[PDB]
């Protein structure tokens, strides 16, 4: 309701986490979730 | 430089990845008591990991 930015809020995901053995922290990216209309105006392409 | 540690049974483990440690500092500065290495010298260290 107040500052939507549409970050993410809880994770869901996995409920616990152990024995972690890597963390990393990426550079900032804009993301905005707002609904649209008409054909895909965006390409993400990712090789992992 | 921690204040209190855990004890001798009870000790803490720190995990140190994606990092840069300088080791002059602990080893030429000579600010500690003693040390005392083995199979490697501490002024090696710095060039090895």
């Amino acid at each position: 309701k107040n500052n939507k930015s549409w970050m993410e809020s809880e994770f869901r995901v996995y409920s616990s986490a152990n024995n972690c053995t890597f963390e990393y922290v990426s550079q900032p990216f804009l993301m905005d979730l707002e609904g649209k209309q008409g054909n895909f105006k965006n390409l993400r392409e990712f090789v992992f | 430089n921690a204040t209190r540690f855990a004890s001798v049974y009870a000790w803490n483990r720190k995990r140190i990845s994606n990092c840069v440690a300088d080791y002059s500092v602990l080893y030429n500065s000579a600010s500690f008591s003693t040390f005392k290495c083995y199979g490697v010298s501490p002024t090696k260290l710095n060039d090895l990991c």
